């Protein structure tokens, strides 16, 4: 039978990939960096507390000015905060209450959000006499929007619960490219610095690397034991980190096509909601469900520090493009700026 | 169940298999080299005085 | 003390309340008095497409109410030459071909019955629903309908809503007072029944059955039955709100006037027949027809009253012997023998003979003597041959030989040669002069020394749970003829000064329902903050400024109706063991908030369970 052959052939190919990976593991990242001095108890304090948002906060995103950030809350609102003075620049009332993700455009002229409405909504900010309103509603997914990120002011990449990702032309609203391959709800995506690739973590316990311009999946990373809730690129674009419900963060190298490091401790049991790298890529920050944010040494896997704010789940975080500060969003309606 | 789905999966695994990989020692060194080259440009690693720090005055 | 309409923001909660009951169809709003008035108020002033459609309807309803053929000939030409002929010359006549042929066909022959324009009635309605009825729901007139409908569904009467005056009726179970409803000023009668007099006399079954019988009849506005507008009860009294009849009954007037002549009794006969026709068209046998149960209004016209002994035979016929001795039909006295409306027509003949000769036909004070004399019939010589034929037919012992029981009902009695001189349309319009005009106010004009020593248990009160009632057709008519116009004008002024003094938070989003409620803060301080609440699929906000606090559907565990200070309120249980109690301004609001909040948290909690980013994990 042909269907039996195509299953046995797909099985042998998986073994061939596993052996090809095991042939590159001459050493480990732990052995390589066993000589560099540790970072040493990173201790940060809250510098700003962003008050508002009548309910849980689900997602945030920094602006390229390293000063403005946007957040998406359970109260069906986007707020564009000025981090330097905690002044609410814009308060956007959404047409749907079920919002899950948001994003700030690189140019700062647009913001996007979405959720169980299965639509990515592009909100314009430059129209005269204030009144920020929807400039485009991107419809095509058959599942909830989980994450979205801008390329320029005209292209945006989205990930949905329909086990797919997509690339949109904002001007015409067309779904330019569909990224099929996942078998579970796609949860998070991160863009590479050169913006020609992006990764994505899903509920099939696997991350995938996609070529934006060719629309195909290049490499597939296994290793986690449960849903992958967050994913973040390494500052140079050769590696990325993932946060999962298995209470572990993992570092994956693209050129080695396999996992390098596992960030875990026996006391930490709850899952990870968000991850981000510091400017130099040395620090790996991860938000947890135990109301804490942990700071990891990305090269030695030791625990550096813990951001011990908030009273409910830390649902999102992010480092500015200048590395000056770290913002954290929580289920307790607050955003805090750590530095 | 789908025959065309099984072809598309085998062809995809060929793509993931027929790539050029590097030794983990190489990839681990290049990462370590990036953190060293920019450790001084990282305000979280190296502390920054209060004048340059926008969130403290 | 007057009527206060709620703010137009009541529309959000009321429109959903009505839509869950299918009350927002054209067939159900057009046929309500206040609804018709507001619907035409919209078509005449706020719209030009349906303005000639409604004025056509109003000119037809005027034509139906024309009394003589001389007037119908002059009206049919005007309605034709305006709402048919002129519209047909402009080609914008939206009616079928058969409708014009029927009206024009009768006009050429010049035959003009009151139902001439009935074929147009069916089509004017069809042109008003589905299209004009939808633009009407969008307009401010349907909002005003929701305001008024909220008042009706929030009626809770007590003795303090009436100014009670003198006594006008005394019975075995209570009294009847003349009262004024301060709400609108409408004069009424109040029938108060003593529950403690009911338990001792074992009359629990009568009062309960009387309310059921009043409910079947008090529709359609019958001028010859004492109909009910409201029914309520206090801890020790039952109260019916009935038509005002302050002229005594006939049993009293028969003693003060003596027997009546044939011509004077003919008046009382005709009106009682039309009242019996009304009960028989609604499947109700009175079987208690006697001069004591016929009251007189201030002018001398009469109505039937006290339906306590009347029963419904729309599904099963009675057989028990119930009535007053001397008026019970032969098949009524015979226990085990069924009977229908035939019992009333025999009681009529007994009562009508009593008005002519002063006593029941079967009389001289023993009950068993009266039961036998009528079981298995001489008429005085001073009876006209047409009067003899009526009583002889009405007092036939065989049910197959009795007039009014031969397959046509009350029409058979009307066609008796005793009424050959009456125009029953003029009888229905109360156009015939009554014989006896009651005086300015006597004593015990409606009568027949022991008391009691018993109290009312909680089990006796359970028989009076479903006793409160409000007849919708009655309340709307009462308001339409009193304050419906002046209140609409006063509310229009208040809503205009509000708009001329003041961006809504609900539009453009996914809001489910918005309105006013009152949450409680500190109960020891009787603290009740009144905020405007907005219900969203996942949260419940409120403001007084923008909304500063809210409550999420994930937090809600249960929704329960409870009592707080003798007032029904909602109780919400929160995840952290906290409680949250709300209070509405009206009963429909509480019924709707409870239903929608229960559906919102149950649907939101089931949806969050299947979303990995939003649900709760160990
Ligand atoms: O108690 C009484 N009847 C027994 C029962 C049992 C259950 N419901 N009623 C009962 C009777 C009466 C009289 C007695 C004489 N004949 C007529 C009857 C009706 O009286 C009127 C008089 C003027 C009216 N204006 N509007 C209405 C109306 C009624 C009066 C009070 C009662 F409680
Ligand atoms: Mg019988």
């Amino acid at each position: 039978s042909e269907l039996d052959q195509l299953r046995q052939e797909a099985e042998q190919l998986k073994n061939q990939i596993r052996d090809a990976r095991k042939a590159c593991a001459d050493a480990t990242l732990s052995q390589i960096t066993n000589n560099i001095d540790p970072v040493g108890r990173i201790q940060m304090r809250t510098r700003r507390t962003l008050r508002g948002h009548l309910a849980k906060i689900y997602a945030m995103h920094w602006g390229t000015d390293s000063r403005l950030l946007v957040s998406a809350s359970q109260d069906g609102k986007l707020i564009i905060w000025d981090s330097y003075t905690t002044n609410k620049v814009h308060a956007i009332p959404l047409r749907s209450s079920w919002v899950m993700t948001c994003a700030y455009a690189p140019s700062g002229n647009y913001v996007a959000c979405g959720g169980l409405d299965n639509i990515c909504s592009i909100y314009n900010l430059k129209t005269r006499e204030g009144n920020v309103r929807v400039s485009r509603e991107l419809a095509g997914h058959t599942g909830y929007l989980s994450c979205c990120r801008f390329l320029d002011d005209n292209q945006i990449v989205t990930s949905s619960g329909d086990t797919t990702c997509a690339l949109w032309d904002i001007e015409t609203g067309q779904q330019t490219t569909t990224f099929t391959g996942h078998t579970g709800d796609v949860m998070s995506l991160s863009l590479a610095p050169d913006t020609r690739l992006f990764v994505s973590g899903a509920c099939d316990a696997s991350a995938k690397l996609w070529d934006v311009r060719e629309g195909m999946c290049r490499q597939t990373f296994t290793g986690h034991e449960s849903d992958i809730n967050a994913i973040c690129f390494f500052p140079n674009g050769n590696a990325f980190a993932t946060g999962s419900d298995d209470a572990t963060c993992r570092l994956f190298d693209l050129r080695a096509d396999q996992e390098l490091m596992t960030y875990s401790h026996d006391n930490i049991i709850c899952g990870i909601t968000s991850v981000s790298f510091s400017k130099s890529g040395r620090l790996l920050l991860a938000g947890y469900d135990d109301f804490n944010c942990n700071v990891w040494d990305a090269l030695k896997a030791d625990r550096a520090g813990v951001l011990a704010g908030h009273d409910n789940r830390v649902s999102c975080l992010g480092v500015t493009d200048d590395g000056m500060a770290v913002a954290t969003g929580s289920w307790d309606s607050f955003l805090k700026i750590w530095n | 169940a789908s025959i065309a789905q099984a072809r598309k999966l085998v062809e995809q695994l060929k793509m993931e298999a027929n790539i050029d990989r590097i030794k983990v020692s190489k990839a681990a060194a290049d990462l370590m080299a990036y953190c060293e080259a920019h450790a001084k440009e990282d305000p979280l690693l190296t502390p920054v005085p209060a004048s340059e720090n926008p969130f403290r005055e | 003390k007057k009527i206060l309409l709620p703010e137009p923001s009541i529309r959000s909660v009321m429109q959903k309340y009505l839509e869950d009951r299918g009350e927002v169809t054209f067939e159900k709003i057009f046929s309500q008095k206040l609804g018709y008035l507001l619907f035409r108020d919209f078509c005449l002033n706020h719209l030009e497409e349906a303005r000639p459609l409604v004025e056509f309807y109003e000119e037809i309803k005027k034509y139906e109410k024309l009394e003589t053929e001389e007037e119908r000939v002059a009206r049919s030409r005007e309605i034709f030459d305006s709402y048919i002929m002129k519209e047909l010359l402009a080609c914008s006549h939206p009616f079928s071909k058969s409708a014009t042929e029927h009206v024009q066909g009768h006009l050429g022959k010049k035959q003009v019955p009151p139902d001439l324009f009935q074929p147009y009635i069916e089509e004017i309605c069809q042109n008003l629903r589905g299209d004009v009825f939808q633009k009407f729901i969008e307009s401010d007139k349907f909002t005003r309908f929701c305001q008024w409908k909220n008042v009706e569904l929030n009626i809770h009467l007590t003795m303090n809503d009436f100014s009670v005056h003198r006594i006008i009726g005394r019975g075995g179970f209570g009294e009847v007072y003349g009262c004024r409803k301060a709400d609108t000023g409408k004069m009424y009668a109040m029938k108060c029944l003593d529950k403690k007099r009911i338990k001792m006399k074992q009359g629990e079954t009568l009062a309960l059955n009387e309310r059921i019988m009043l409910s079947l009849v008090s529709t359609g506005d019958c001028p010859f039955i004492v109909c009910m507008s409201y029914a309520f009860h206090t801890p020790d009294k039952l109260s019916f709100i009935l038509d005002l009849m302050n002229g005594g009954d006939l049993h009293y007037h028969l003693s003060q006037h003596g027997v009546f002549s044939e011509a004077d009794m003919r008046f009382y006969a005709a009106e009682i027949i039309l009242g019996l026709e009304h009960m028989h068209n609604r499947f109700v046998v009175y079987r208690d027809l006697k001069p004591a149960n016929i009251l007189l209004d201030e002018h001398g016209h009469v109505r039937i009253s006290d339906l306590g002994l009347a029963c419904d035979f729309s599904k099963k016929k009675p057989h028990a012997s119930v009535g007053t001795h001397g008026y019970m039909a032969p098949e009524v006295l015979q226990k085990g023998v069924a009977y229908d409306s035939s019992a009333d027509w025999f009681s009529l003949g007994c009562m009508l003979f009593k008005l002519l000769r002063g006593h029941s036909p079967f009389r001289t004070k023993d009950k068993h003597e009266i039961d036998r004399m009528t079981l298995t019939v001489e008429l005085p010589d001073s009876f006209s041959p047409e009067l003899r034929s009526l009583l002889e037919g009405l007092l036939q012992r065989d049910v197959n030989r009795r007039l009014g029981c031969l397959g046509r009902g009350a029409q058979e009695v009307k066609e008796s040669p005793f009424f050959r001189s009456l125009d029953w349309q003029m009888v229905f319009l109360q156009k015939y002069p009554p014989p006896l005009i009651p005086p300015r106010g006597e004593v015990n004009a409606a009568d027949a020394e022991d008391t009691k020593g018993i109290k009312l248990l909680d089990s006796d009160q359970e028989l009076y749970r479903n006793f409160p009632l409000t007849i919708s057709e009655r309340w709307q008519q009462e308001v339409a003829e009193t304050v419906f116009d002046t209140i609409n004008a006063e509310t229009d002024r208040l809503e205009a000064r509000k708009k001329a003094k003041n961006e809504d938070y609900a539009l453009g989003k996914d809001c489910i329902m918005h309105g006013y409620m009152s949450k409680m803060g500190n109960p020891f301080l009787t603290q009740w903050q009144r905020r405007y609440f907005y219900l969203f699929p996942n949260r419940l906000e409120w403001r007084g400024e923008a909304p500063q606090s809210l409550l999420t559907m994930e937090e809600i565990q249960s929704v329960e109706e409870t009592q707080i200070k003798e007032r029904k309120c909602l109780l919400l249980k929160i995840r952290g063991g906290k409680q949250f109690i709300l209070q509405c301004d009206s009963d429909p609001e509480l019924v709707q908030w409870k239903k929608e909040l229960r559906d919102a948290y149950r649907e939101a909690q089931q949806l969050v369970q299947r979303v990995p980013k939003m649900k709760n994990k160990p």
